[PDB]
DNA sequence: GGTCGGCGCCCGAACAGGGACTG
DNA sequence: CAGTCCCTGTTCGGGCGCCG
């Protein structure tokens, strides 16, 4: 007996048209038994080929996750609604978040299924379940109330959410509390243990409304990483020849930054391992670049209007390097991830986490999430991927082959 | 009319468009009497109705011979139809393949006679079905009738056939959950691990079940002995077959004789392992007609007569057991080709395959393993839902050194090395750190866009020089060549320091085959090196001797 | 015959995006 | 400076195979 908010997509742009992928056996079973479930509960109904749309639908567990979980790849549709949760219901996001000694993320996507979905959007928001070895023909089913995954849901839903914060931000008014996607992220400066208490305070004032995880996080132990040149006695040529490229691709960064000194240290075909003393022009242009890379750089600031991008570099030993901008060498946030899961023995998996774990950076500094630059060929990610996806929401990307230039972002 | 048991689609059209209004073809008589007949009974069966001229609608008619039949079957030109009709999504979302089906004790197959004509239409949408159907005389007006049911050649009767008849075979499927029901348009594989009796009373009950709704399932069609013709194939309680592969014997080949060739291989290559057509399809490049003539080449005579000795001997594909791994090794078979063999049990193939594809201009060995594994885990979790075990010719230390030190993200799942030449391997490895005692080459080299005309050479640490005029070259290939030239004209170690990010961006990935046979000249004296340092840096820098050859290779 | 849908392969032409050089 | 072009990679259009 609830109304239902009216939904269109964007002007000029028609439904989500995407092919399901293969899925594996674990998969498509865990699929079948919550589809059935959620018909049951009229969540969802079966529809037919005279739905000319369709969305990607796969299965995941989440982290220290027995119980398996669905998630439908509406990037496509979330393109195209994009007008909807950012210009009508757009929420705000709290710039204090990122400064919480520590944030929890619960996952409230079950309380989207209790508002039903407008009539004339449910077409869009279908689905088709693949079958082992093409035994049977898809299995197409569509929404009949806030699905999972959609950017419109928690939109929708926000007039109800901010009535069930109400009682709890009274009382915890220096608590902050921010939506995203089917996630909510809590953060205050209270000490651990009184805070994880304060976490289950939540739990149960949001399962008394209809409503059960949590992922810590610390984003005041957030660090960057910044340019550093080597702190070497003596130097040869080919440790001078690798500083200028270093120093010359890092000037597109920093402008003040100078190699005419340097360079020429360089100038007669000597032999890459012979030693080069430095001269008084060059130790003073060295230890000037030095001190430009402590300084920030000028007129860097986030856009609201513009969005992310993440460029990731593999530096090998389970290192992995990051840069988060809007214009190219304007970085908004760097960084370094190492010793993740799968390291010494899984690219793979490291990629999948340390997307997961920028992405989840992007929403508790600025709320959105980045478009990737993946140094991975295409068919690699598309067949892997899905095997060690942990969240709910899904970034877009692109696939990038770009060689090691001067290994700029680590030593 | 009546009202048929099963419910309709509702369909309809793109907005803004009207329907079709296209004008008969002239048909021959012996296919207007064999429509007229048709009309005349599918009209008695209530599947098509009388139209007047409030119909303004009509759509081309003809009609094709059945194989192996003197009965005709109905064809509608829907193409402008086709056009203005919505869009569907198809439910086919792949075909079912022999290795990925369960030893069942009992087996039956049948088919629903015309089974798109067992399918009602939407009751708004009957009329733009609307057709003419001409008479012996071209003076008279001719009947005009509707569909009922779902036509031939429209494009949503297969999407619509196939989510209807799902929907059919649920409540059977519910109330009989240990029987497989493999359905395929109107193709239904039913098997059971039931007693042989049980079996038939479970078989006539989805006879009578089906029945209840118009779908007639003759005993014509039906399947209860081994062998089982389905899908294709030949299915045996203990192993499976493709029907017989007939190639062509032409002794002139034509492009179109070629693909039809090509497609019958592919098609024979997925249980008859080695097939190879890499020599075949090289006779199909930058050709344009299809009824061209074209001779075959030694290696091509050679590769067919291959194929042919190899469709000789009788193959079989065994099916699926769940209890046991599934297991995939790949072998190198030519330079740009490969074969595997999908198994659980040592040589019982469940099905074989090849992958030949030719990404980028520079690769090695290696990335084209890992393009097979890919192709291969996709193909497996289609068919058996999950990845097999692999048993790959690479050494694990071949592997461990390659994905540690490559700069893009790459991996292959849980494999074994299978020693079984040729293996795949590295040809070469660019050292980390320059080398001592080794003489040190600044090459690089340029071009004129105009002329054409470029300069390549290097100056060493101990005074040596070389510099050699080209013709008709670019910017790019001056820079490979100048590197050519430090390899040839230097010992087994030797330092080379380069300025071009494009010639470093090939050799760092290692290639061991390339499209350009300057690269191939350069991986081949790689190969001969023992330790080659390459080192990049910046150009116009007055870096070392790199100016002061930059300015003998300026012109 | 010159109907529809699905999947697979092989090819070339059109598209497209980055790097070095030039008015 | 923006304009090319040299290069490489991708995407799509069209032929065949196979099934209904």
């Amino acid at each position: 007996p609830i109304e239902t908010v009216p939904v269109k997509l964007k002007p000029g742009m028609d439904g989500p048209k995407v092919k399901q992928w293969p899925l594996t056996e674990e998969k498509i079973k865990a699929l079948v038994e919550i589809c059935t479930e959620m018909e049951k509960e009229g969540k969802i109904s079966k529809i037919g080929p005279e739905n000319p749309y369709n969305t990607p639908v796969f299965a995941i567990k989440k982290k220290d996750s027995t119980k398996w979980r669905k998630l439908v790849d509406f990037r496509e549709l979330n393109k195209r609604t994009q007008d909807f949760w950012e210009v009508q219901l757009g929420i705000p996001h709290p710039a204090g978040l990122k400064k919480k000694k520590s944030v929890t993320v619960l996952d409230v996507g079950d309380a989207y299924f209790s508002v039903p979905l407008d009539e004339d959007f449910r077409k869009y928001t279908a689905f088709t379940i693949p079958s082992i070895n093409n035994e049977t023909p898809g299995i197409r089913y569509q929404y009949n109330v806030l699905p999972q995954g959609w950017k419109g849901s928690p939109a929708i839903f926000q007039s109800s959410m901010t009535k069930i914060l109400e009682p709890f931000k009274k009382q915890n008014p220096d608590i902050v509390i921010y939506q995203y996607m089917d996630d909510l992220y809590v953060g205050s400066d209270l000490e651990i243990g009184q805070h994880r208490t304060k976490i289950e305070e939540l739990r149960q004032h949001l399962l008394r409304w209809g409503l059960w995880m949590g992922y810590e996080l610390h984003p005041d132990k957030w660090t960057v990483q910044p340019i550093v040149l080597p702190e070497k006695d003596s130097w040869t040529v080919n440790d001078i020849q690798k500083l200028v490229g270093k120093l010359n691709w890092a000037s597109q960064i920093y402008p003040g930054i100078k190699v005419r000194q340097l360079s020429k240290l360089l100038r007669g075909t000597k032999a890459l391992t012979e030693v080069i003393p430095l001269t008084e022009e060059a130790e003073l242009e060295l230890a000037e670049n030095r001190e430009i890379l402590k300084e920030p750089v000028h007129g860097v600031y986030y856009d609201p209007s513009k969005d992310l991008i993440a460029e990731i570099q593999k530096q090998g030993q389970g290192q992995w390097t990051y840069q988060i901008y809007q214009e190219p060498f304007k970085n908004l946030k760097t960084g370094k991830y190492a010793r993740m899961r799968g390291a010494h023995t899984n690219d793979v998996k490291q990629l999948t986490e340390a997307v997961q774990k920028i992405t989840t950076e992007s929403i508790v500094i600025w709320g959105k999430t980045p478009k990737f630059k993946l140094p991975i060929q295409k068919e690699t990610w598309e067949t892997w991927w899905t095997e060690y996806w942990q969240a709910t929401w899904i970034p877009e990307w692109e696939f990038v082959n770009t060689p090691p230039l001067v290994k700029l972002w680590y030593q | 009319v009546p009202i048929s048991p099963i419910e309709t689609v509702p369909v309809k059209l793109k907005p803004g468009m009207d329907g079709p209004k296209v004008k008969q073809w002239p048909l021959t008589e012996e296919k207007i009497k064999a429509l007229v007949e048709i009309c005349t009974e599918m009209e008695k069966e209530g599947k098509i109705s009388k139209i007047g001229p409030e119909n303004p609608y009509n759509t081309p008619v003809f009609a094709i011979k059945k194989k192996d039949s003197t009965k005709w079957r109905k064809l509608v030109d829907f193409r402008e139809l086709n056009k203005r009709t919505q869009d569907f999504w198809e439910v086919q979302l792949g075909i079912p393949h022999p290795a990925g089906l369960k030893k069942k004790k009992s087996v039956t197959v049948l088919d629903v006679g015309d089974a798109y004509f067992s399918v009602p239409l939407d009751e708004d949408f009957r009329k733009y079905t609307a057709f003419t159907i001409p008479s012996i005389n071209n003076e008279t007006p001719g009947i005009r009738y509707q569909y009922n049911v779902l036509p031939q050649g429209w494009k949503g009767s297969p999407a619509i056939f196939q989510s209807s008849m799902t929907k059919i075979l649920e409540p059977f499927k519910k109330q009989n959950p240990d029987i497989v029901i493999y359905q395929y348009m109107d193709d239904l594989y039913v098997g059971s691990d039931l007693e042989i009796g049980q079996h038939r009373t479970k078989i006539e009950e989805l006879r009578q079940h089906l029945l209840r709704w118009g779908l007639t399932t003759p005993d014509k069609k039906h399947q209860k002995e081994p062998p089982f013709l389905w899908m294709g194939y030949e299915l045996h309680p203990d192993k499976w077959t493709v029907q017989p592969i007939v190639l062509p014997e032409k002794d002139s080949w034509t492009v179109n004789d070629i693909c039809k060739l090509v497609g019958k291989l592919n098609w024979a290559s997925q249980i008859y392992p080695g097939i190879k057509v890499r020599q075949l399809s090289k006779l199909l490049r930058g050709t344009k007609a299809l009824t061209e003539v074209i001779p075959l080449t030694e290696e091509a005579e050679l590769e067919l007569a291959e194929n042919r000795e190899i469709l000789k001997e009788p193959v079989h594909g065994v099916y699926y057991d769940p209890s046991k791994d599934l297991i995939a090794e790949i072998q190198k078979q030519g330079q740009g080709q490969w074969t595997y063999q999908i198994y659980q049990e040592p040589f019982k193939n469940l099905k074989t395959g090849k992958y030949a594809r030719m990404r980028g201009a520079h690769t090695n060995d290696v990335k084209q393993l890992t393009e097979a594994v890919q192709k291969i885990t996709t193909e497996s979790i289609v068919i058996w839902g999950k990845t097999p075990k692999f048993k790959l010719p690479i050494q694990k230390e071949t592997w461990e050194t390659w994905w540690t030190e490559y700069w893009q993200a790459t991996w292959i799942p849980e494999w074994e090395f299978v020693n079984t030449p040729p293996l795949v391997k590295l040809w070469y490895q660019l050292e980390k750190e320059p080398i001592v005692g080794a003489e040190t080459f600044y090459v690089d080299g340029a071009a004129n866009r105009e002329t054409k005309l470029g300069k390549a050479g290097y100056v060493t640490n101990k005074g040596r020089q070389k510099v050699v005029p080209l013709t008709n070259t670019t910017n790019q290939k001056t820079e490979l060549q100048a590197i050519y030239l430090a390899l040839q004209d230097s010992g087994l170690e030797v330092n080379i320091v380069t300025n071009s990010q494009y010639a470093l961006g090939i050799i760092q990935a290692q290639p061991d085959k390339s499209e350009s046979e300057l690269v191939n000249q350069i991986i081949e004296q790689l190969i001969k090196k023992e330790k080659v340092y390459l080192a990049w840096v910046p150009a116009h820098k007055g870096i070392g001797g790199n100016e002061q050859v930059d300015k003998l290779v300026s012109a």
